[PDB]
């Protein structure tokens, strides 16, 4: 708690200068001291990527042992990132390392689930979430307190995408109440936002201008705000002030377009939805992409399509979209449930 | 498209 008590300092007493403070002090400290590993934790858990990446290489080329460890591992965890490297050469890196610490066991297991929740890739975690135990860590109190919010955050999205809404609230809720960092409460209120999506248009917007408000300032927690209120607005068909028309990135232009077929314009949104089908994107994302075609054309195919994603996807939650557009085509009820389940 | 991030 030499750390601790200096974040804990500066957080109340300075609180709107903390990360000029923070990167001082992290900076000056020894690799070899509990506190420099405790501060690796700081810069990562709070997405300040150069200062992690600064600490990775002080700490890399270290005499303690375990400074040694920590630095290898968030090595591989930034690399994988920044997306260097993908999620089999991750999984093979941790593998070959020899795990002595019962922490870099813990952190090592959640490593490529972050990459899968950003791939779209939801099949993974579930299983390998069940193996990780939060009492193997018993050593270092605030390395174990924000590896509590970080699990608490990714089952909070497992729980999502299997579609056990009143879960990943429960674990979103848990994040809030155990943490101050920003990206977890980012985090948390995103899942919350998301979870409400179909439920209640009035506290999925809650919930996602309350992290809006936390995010702004950080101009990469902004956009999964505006990204999903532009979906939130282009679903139920409201004004939408949340668009960016001058991205070319798979989810933002799927919002525009997603907004013209909105507003009545089905030959420009057809163009452009062309134009997207063989661009690079994620399973998931193509979920979403016949999804939209399916509005178009009103081809069941599309619908078909689009589940058919989902499914490869193992997303819960979005498979719902186009099983309701297939049920008002007069599609068997039970068949489209044995799909939703 | 919808984002989550953790």
């Amino acid at each position: 708690s030499e750390f601790n008590s200096i974040v804990n300092i500066v957080k109340t007493h300075y609180p709107d200068q903390e990360y000029e403070l923070m990167e001082n002090y992290c900076l000056l400290l020894d690799p070899n001291t509990k506190a420099a590993r405790s501060a690796l934790e700081y810069a990562d858990a709070n997405s300040f990527n150069t200062l992690t990446d600064k600490l990775v290489e002080k700490m890399s080329i270290a005499s303690n042992l375990k400074s040694k460890e920590y630095g290898k591992i968030y090595e591989i965890h930034r690399k994988l990132s920044r997306g260097e490297i993908d999620v089999l050469e991750a999984s093979k890196n941790i593998g070959k390392y020899r795990i002595k610490t019962d922490e870099m066991n813990i952190f090592s297991k959640m490593i490529p689930m972050y990459d899968y929740l950003s791939k779209g890739n939801f099949s993974p975690m579930k299983s390998l979430l069940k193996q990780i135990d939060l009492n193997d860590i018993k050593e270092n109190n605030y390395l174990k307190k924000s590896f509590e919010t970080r699990i608490y955050v990714l089952l909070s999205n497992i729980y999502l995408n299997e579609n056990e809404l009143e879960l990943s609230r429960k674990y979103a809720e848990k994040a809030i109440k155990s943490t101050d960092t920003k990206r977890f409460l980012v985090f948390s209120y995103l899942t919350i936002g998301t979870s409400y999506i179909f439920s209640d248009y009035a506290l999925s917007k809650q919930n996602y201008l309350s992290g809006y408000e936390i995010a702004k300032g950080n101009s990469v927690f902004e956009e999964f705000f505006k990204r999903n209120l532009s979906f939130l607005n282009n679903f139920w068909n409201k004004e939408n002030p949340w668009i960016n028309y001058d991205s070319n990135a798979v989810t933002d232009v799927q919002e525009v377009i997603f907004e013209l077929i909105n507003q009545k314009k089905l030959e420009r949104a057809l163009t452009l939805l062309k134009s997207l089908e063989r661009k690079k994107q994620n399973e998931n994302d193509l979920g979403f992409h016949y999804y939209l075609e399916g509005l178009i054309t009103n081809d069941k195919e599309a619908f078909y399509k689009s589940v058919e994603y989902f499914k490869l996807s193992q997303d819960k939650l979005f498979i719902k979209m186009p099983l309701i557009k297939l049920e008002s085509l007069g599609e068997n009820p039970r068949l489209l449930k044995i799909i939703s389940m | 498209g919808v984002v989550r991030g953790a």
